[PDB]
């Protein structure tokens, strides 16, 4: 079942309660780290304090969490660069990648400008702005046909979403691999980008 | 996004920006029509220097209008310190002046009337100072003389709108902010039909002026303290009017002589007719 | 971000010049005292929790209004925010102390802070005091530690103080 | 696992960048420091047995009531699991000494500490007092930069528990 | 991420043990040779561009099909991608060389790489060769540099080679 | 501005964390290495100009058509702006030496380099050849770890331009 | 691949929208323009041989030194790879003419250009001078709107290289 995603984003409806803010914080951690347990000592207490003070929006809180060393240890240092890109599309945009060009552009940006500029490229994208805005937590989208999509994104986002008990968890013996095929990735486009 | 802490992360110069957004950047996820929150009509966000060009381009495209850019670190040091001016030092000119008693007065009238801009020595009104020294005129009399002078006309009137002139006039001549939208209007109509000179007289022959300054007292600040028949919001206008000891009236600003009191703000204190 | 060397470099560049023999030796001295500096930063890190805790106990000992209803360190949520801010400021003071320059403290922590607190209704004078208490205890630790070689750390204790004093001044 | 080496490499990688003089200078620190670190490590390693028994006892001497019946310092299994736990801490301290960073402590003891201690009714105070004692005795096994290193990591654990 | 020490630690922990005197001295030796290691990593960093360029010139000298239409290093876009990959691999090999462990190379670069190239139609045997050429030139530089103290770097040259050889094997 | 000190502080801050033994070990590297760095700095500082005139000329000797009329190594202003530019590079090299990292080079010469050079029709080849020459002569002004440092930064500029 | 047709379709698709009168008007431009474009294409196509040899030589005549030994305009292989490269440019110019947009140029020559040229020590100046020459001669092979089209695309390449 992916009963759960059709989605319903959560947010900071101007004048948020501490209970709604704690629900937003719990939702952002569940989305960015999957179903993986995070110890209370491992939480980015500085970024939570900035969001409590209303000094940052939900977009900037997601930026601070994705730039945190905890995200680098779990997803960047334990997986291959192509599997990292698949997971960053999953966590920040709620979708699979559309074509093999997006991977080459993201791999080339990462090689030229490093990790932090690659994270900013997803968050400053017009796709992030158009569909999450500033106050919505990231959520899974690949179950709705979206405008200007590629029908193969549904199947790929299903392959990336092993269900509400799955773990993009970096321990599975083999450890961090890949899940969308390069051959199947190539159907939908292939270009001498 | 509002009022900020800090400046930079890796290092930057944070600028805080302010705009007016369409439902194109921010909308609710509701069933109909796209709307942004009514209270974020003009919204502000602080962005470090690199992301800045990209942000402004985006905002302008999707419809917003930039209202301002100003460095964050300018804007972190609060509001002015007002201790020097909550309660000032009064300067008053006695009947038989002492030769330097009168020296005290002139330096102060200058500072206060001209709003702390430099008046260079070529610039000073010497013939008029001659008059005060001999007692032919009094301190209020002299104060009126500076206002009708070209130097006053030139740094404060000729290059700004009437809204601004009158707002400066209240600050200089009366020491207090302008209380109502009616005050602005009542004055603009006078200038229009009796000229500049009649209009200048109207602050110096007023009952309010006469009570506080009398005739031998140099006009001094008095709007940081509660006054009579003053709306309550005129005490926040005073912060907008006076920017600190080192601030001044200055017509030499890059952007020119402009306002300082929002027109919207004035209306909050009441709107009628005439 | 600046450190004490980077600061030198920026001033030199504004002249269009290679660093002056003046500036060179000022920096040679910073390298000379750097082991002491590392111990001083280590003194704070190694006792961060107690420095905050002890400052705290004493702040509320003095200002019992903050822990009454109506007070800015009541209920648990607000006390946790106040304890958190004590840590944040102690943290940026230690960064400045490793750097030999206040800029990280001023730019990432102190800039806008006063206006934040006023917007919040947080009594800045109480926050200034909490910073003064952290200073007392932090320096205590810088001066009396575990089996460090005996010598004179007063220059560094002063410099640490000015970072605590910057923060206090900026906030009150 | 956080070491000076992994940290500089992480920072290079994330900017898509070869290691440069900034990063190699950093690494030299970690390598120059290894001698003091590893002396602390060897001393803590061979004294482990007694450091553990010393700290275990001190937990009971400072919290006398723990050793009465119905309490958590009573019976072979509690007292056994205690020695083990302090031994875990000393073990990771030696690892952190040898590794050139807090990584081993961060990954194997700090991540999750409070949740575990809270579910199992384990008071940090005991563990702080175990470590305070270990810190007292390590004063005379080491000196100079090996002692400073030992201290750095013991104190790091005490702050993790406060 | 692992380095050579971290690796030791993980194996020790899986025994439930403090590091063996065996493992201790193996690591003491790594510290012993660390200045040489820094020079070796520095040799690669200091000539990265030429190492990639020279490998490249030679790859296309041998395989003139890649630069014909139909070829995987044609047109400019593809050549830039190929030049970029040469840099990426040389980069993770240098990281492994600073670390004394291949893991960063295997985990962040080599894992999945072959299957990526096959999906793309990128000829893996040509990529393997480009890696072999980078190895030749990189080691060239490790062995013959600017005023480094004379000694024996063959142990480090071997280890660097195995990182180049891991990558080649993993990809072909 | 990238130095060992700023890097470790940045890494602490971004995890909301006090500086720990990992970060202080790193800093000790930077401080231990200051002596060699600063000796290189003093030698490069006092023996300075001629390096610029030597490299400027070598650009014309290697690209003869350069010093001919209608070309960009001709007339007082081109040749003046050239000396200045190499002087800028040596200046930032000394700054990077003194600072303990590439920051000064990254912020004042590398960021924007290609865009500027491309708009103004300045070939990197000249600048590489200026630097290759400076590297040749610095072989006999320094030795040991001061030379390695000088080299590190000269080479860093050459890679920035390729 | 960017053409008027693909652009309007892309813009429709991205708004989830059928092509409307705005988009069909646009397409008519591209179709009305085909005659001039394709005349330029045929002229550039049959003169290709000589346009290429003319521009190749002009690179050596403007940069005489290139043809001396030890240089990059010397030996059969350099001079061969040069002719080829200019031929690539003219080829994509004809494609862009025929296609109704810059797509072929953007995808096959512009994307990646600088990185490649920088790794291989190829100066854009040569290529600009090849193209400036091709532009001179195409002045008398075409006129009117076919010349304007040829010019549009030649100039587009020159701006891509500056
Ligand atoms: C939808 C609700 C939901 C569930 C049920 C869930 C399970 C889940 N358990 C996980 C890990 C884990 N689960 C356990 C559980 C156990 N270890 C044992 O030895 C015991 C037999 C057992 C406890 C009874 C452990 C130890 C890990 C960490 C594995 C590792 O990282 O090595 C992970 C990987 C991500 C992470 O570590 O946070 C997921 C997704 N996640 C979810 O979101
Ligand atoms: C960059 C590092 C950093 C600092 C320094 C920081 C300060 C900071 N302190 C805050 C609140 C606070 N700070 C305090 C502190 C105090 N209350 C008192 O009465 C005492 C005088 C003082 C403790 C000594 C309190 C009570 C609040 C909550 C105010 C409120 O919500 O009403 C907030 C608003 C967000 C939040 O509540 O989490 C920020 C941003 N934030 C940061 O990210
Ligand atoms: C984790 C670090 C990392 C690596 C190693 C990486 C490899 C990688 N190489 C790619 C493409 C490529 N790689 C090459 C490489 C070559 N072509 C040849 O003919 C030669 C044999 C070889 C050069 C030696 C080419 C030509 C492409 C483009 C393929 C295409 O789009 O048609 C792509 C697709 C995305 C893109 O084009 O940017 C990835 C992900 N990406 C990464 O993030
Ligand atoms: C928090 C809940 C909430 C409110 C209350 C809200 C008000 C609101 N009304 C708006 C526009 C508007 N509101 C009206 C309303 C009227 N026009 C008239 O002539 C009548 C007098 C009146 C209807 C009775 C109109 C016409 C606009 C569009 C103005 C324009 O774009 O020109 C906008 C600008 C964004 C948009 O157009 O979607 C906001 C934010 N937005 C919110 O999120
Ligand atoms: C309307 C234009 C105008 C005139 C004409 C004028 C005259 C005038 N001359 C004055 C003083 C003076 N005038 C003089 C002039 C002189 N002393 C001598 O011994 C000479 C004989 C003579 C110069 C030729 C002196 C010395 C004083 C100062 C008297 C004092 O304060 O003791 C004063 C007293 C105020 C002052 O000192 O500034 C006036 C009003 N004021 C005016 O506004
Ligand atoms: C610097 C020279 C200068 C200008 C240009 C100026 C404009 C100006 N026009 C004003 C009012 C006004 N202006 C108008 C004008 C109009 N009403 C309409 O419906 C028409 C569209 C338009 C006439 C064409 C009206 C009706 C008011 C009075 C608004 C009110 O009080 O409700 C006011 C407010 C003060 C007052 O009412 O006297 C200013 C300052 N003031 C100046 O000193
Ligand atoms: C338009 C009519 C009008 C109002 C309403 C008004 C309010 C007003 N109250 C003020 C001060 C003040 N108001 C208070 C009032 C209080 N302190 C407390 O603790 C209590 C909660 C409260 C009394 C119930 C205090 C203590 C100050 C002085 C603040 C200071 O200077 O520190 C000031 C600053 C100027 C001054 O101190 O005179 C204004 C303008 N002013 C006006 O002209
Ligand atoms: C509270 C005490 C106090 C201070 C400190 C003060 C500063 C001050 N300096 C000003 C102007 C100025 N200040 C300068 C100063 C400089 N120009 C340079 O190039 C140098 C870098 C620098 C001299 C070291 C200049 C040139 C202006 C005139 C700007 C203009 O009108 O274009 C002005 C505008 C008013 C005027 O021009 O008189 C103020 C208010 N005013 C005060 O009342
Ligand atoms: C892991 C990072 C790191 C640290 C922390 C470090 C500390 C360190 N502190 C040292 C000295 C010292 N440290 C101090 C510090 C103090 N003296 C006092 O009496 C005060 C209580 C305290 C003031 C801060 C003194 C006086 C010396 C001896 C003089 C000197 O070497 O400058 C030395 C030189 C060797 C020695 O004499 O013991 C080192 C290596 N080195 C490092 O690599
Ligand atoms: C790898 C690092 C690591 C640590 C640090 C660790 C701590 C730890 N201590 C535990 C239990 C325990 N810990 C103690 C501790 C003590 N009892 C006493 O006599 C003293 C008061 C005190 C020693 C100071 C006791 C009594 C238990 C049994 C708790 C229970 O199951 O009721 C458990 C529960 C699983 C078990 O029963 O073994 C964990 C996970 N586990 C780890 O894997
Ligand atoms: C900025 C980071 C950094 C670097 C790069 C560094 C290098 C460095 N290399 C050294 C030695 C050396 N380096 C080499 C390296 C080589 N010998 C050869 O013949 C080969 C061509 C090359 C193989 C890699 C050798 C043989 C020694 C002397 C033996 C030794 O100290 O181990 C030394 C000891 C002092 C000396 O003898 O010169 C240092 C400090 N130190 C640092 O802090
Ligand atoms: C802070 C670091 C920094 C650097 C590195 C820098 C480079 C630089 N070189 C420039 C010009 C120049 N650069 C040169 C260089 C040379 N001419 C020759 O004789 C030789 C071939 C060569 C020296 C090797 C020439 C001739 C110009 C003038 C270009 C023009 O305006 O036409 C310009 C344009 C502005 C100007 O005309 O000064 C910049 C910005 N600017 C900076 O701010
Ligand atoms: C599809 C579009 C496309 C373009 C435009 C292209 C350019 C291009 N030119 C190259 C080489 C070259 N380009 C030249 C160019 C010249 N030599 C001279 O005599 C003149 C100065 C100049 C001609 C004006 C030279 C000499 C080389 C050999 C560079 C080398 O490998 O050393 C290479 C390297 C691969 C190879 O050696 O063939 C590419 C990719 N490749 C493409 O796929």
């Amino acid at each position: 079942i992916t009963a759960v995603a059709p989605a319903q984003a959560v947010e900071l409806r101007p004048n948020f309660g501490e209970t709604e803010l704690q629900a937003v914080i719990r939702a952002t951690y569940k989305q960015l780290f999957g179903n993986t347990y995070i110890l209370e000592a491992d939480r980015v207490v500085q970024a939570e304090s900035l969001l409590r003070n209303g000094s940052i929006n939900v977009r900037e809180f997601v930026r601070l969490l994705a730039k945190s060393e905890l995200y680098k240890e779990r997803f960047f240092h334990c997986t291959s660069n192509n599997r990292f890109i698949e997971l960053t599309f999953k966590h920040l945009l709620g979708r699979a990648p559309y074509n093999q060009s997006e991977f080459v552009e993201h791999l080339d940006r990462y090689q030229k400008s490093g990790y932090d500029a690659e994270i900013d490229s997803y968050i400053d994208s017009d796709e992030y702005r158009r569909v999450f805005g500033e106050n919505t937590v990231p959520y899974f989208r690949g179950f709705k046909y979206q405008t200007g999509q590629a029908a193969g994104v549904f199947e790929r986002t299903l392959k990336l979403y092993g269900g509400d008990a799955d773990s993009d968890t970096n321990r599975n013996r083999q450890g961090q691999l890949r899940q969308v095929d390069p051959q199947e990735l190539l159907r939908s486009g292939r270009g001498i980008v | 996004m509002n009022v900020l802490t800090t400046s930079s992360q890796r290092g930057g110069k944070l600028f805080k920006v302010t705009m007016t957004l369409s439902p194109a950047l921010s909308h609710h996820p509701w069933p109909s029509l796209d709307t942004y929150e009514p209270s974020q009509n003009s919204y502000s966000v602080v962005v470090p220097l690199d992301r800045l060009l990209a942000e402004m381009t985006y905002i302008k495209n999707k419809g917003g209008r930039v209202l301002d850019i100003s460095p964050a670190d300018l804007e972190a040091l609060g509001p002015p310190d007002i201790s020097s001016v909550a309660i000032p030092l009064k300067v008053e000119l006695w009947a038989k002046a002492d030769v330097s008693d009168v020296q005290a007065a002139i330096v102060a009238a200058y500072k206060q009337i001209f709003g702390n801009t430099y008046v260079l020595e070529s610039e000073r009104l010497t013939s008029a100072e001659s008059l005060l020294r001999n007692g032919s005129i009094s301190v209020r009399e002299f104060v009126r003389l500076l206002a009708k002078s070209e130097l006053y006309k030139e740094r404060f009137f000729f290059c700004t709108s009437n809204n601004r002139f009158t707002e400066l006039n209240f600050k200089h001549f009366l020491g207090r902010a302008p209380y109502n939208q009616s005050e602005i209007a009542a004055h603009l109509d006078r200038y229009q039909t009796f000229g500049y000179d009649a209009e200048i007289d109207s602050y110096i022959d007023s009952d309010e002026y006469i009570q506080a300054f009398g005739e031998n007292v140099v006009p001094y600040y008095r709007g940081f303290k509660s006054q009579s028949g003053q709306t309550v919001e005129s005490f926040n206008r005073m912060f907008k009017l006076y920017r600190g000891d080192a601030g001044s009236d200055t017509n030499l600003n890059l952007q020119g002589q402009k306002r300082r009191v929002d027109p919207k703000n004035l209306l909050r204190s009441g709107r009628g007719i005439v | 971000m600046q450190d004490a060397f980077t600061k030198a470099i920026v001033a030199a560049d504004l002249r269009g010049s290679f660093l002056s023999e003046q500036e060179l030796n000022q920096l040679t001295n910073l390298v000379k005292e750097s082991n002491k500096r590392l111990d001083a930063v280590n003194a704070i890190t190694g006792n961060a929790a107690e420095i905050i805790s002890d400052a705290a106990h004493k702040l509320f000992a003095e200002q019992t209004d903050l822990i009454r209803p109506g007070g800015n360190a009541y209920p648990n949520r607000r006390m946790a925010a106040c304890l958190r801010d004590m840590e944040i400021i102690l943290r940026y003071v230690s960064y400045a102390l490793l750097a030999g320059d206040a800029s990280v403290l001023e730019d990432r922590c102190l800039n806008g802070l006063k206006e934040t607190y006023v917007a919040l209704g947080t009594p800045t004078r109480s926050v200034a005091r909490a910073v003064q208490l952290m200073k007392e205890t932090a320096i205590g630790y810088v001066n009396s530690p575990s089996g460090v070689t005996r010598g004179d750390c007063s220059a560094l204790v002063n410099e640490a103080a000015t970072y605590f004093d910057k923060a206090a001044a900026s906030i009150a | 696992m956080k070491t000076v080496i992994t940290e500089v490499i992480a920072s290079a990688d994330s900017q898509g960048r070869f290691l440069n003089n900034t990063e190699l200078q950093a690494a030299n620190g970690r390598f120059q420091r290894a001698t003091a670190s590893m002396e602390a490590a060897r001393a803590l390693t061979s004294n482990a047995d007694s450091l553990v028994k010393g700290a275990v006892q001190e937990v009971y001497n400072k919290f006398p009531y723990l050793t009465q019946p119905g309490q958590m310092g009573y019976g072979d299994t509690n007292q056994a699991k205690c020695a083990r736990d302090i031994s875990h801490y000393l073990r990771f301290i030696t690892y952190s000494l040898v590794a050139g960073g807090t990584g081993p402590l961060d990954d194997y003891i700090v991540a999750g500490l409070r949740e575990v201690n809270r579910t199992f009714n384990l008071s940090p105070s005991w563990y702080i007092e175990a470590l305070k004692h270990i810190k007292g005795k390590v004063g005379s096994q080491l000196s100079g930069q090996p002692l400073t290193e030992a201290n750095a990591y013991i104190d790091y654990c005490i702050n993790a528990l406060s």
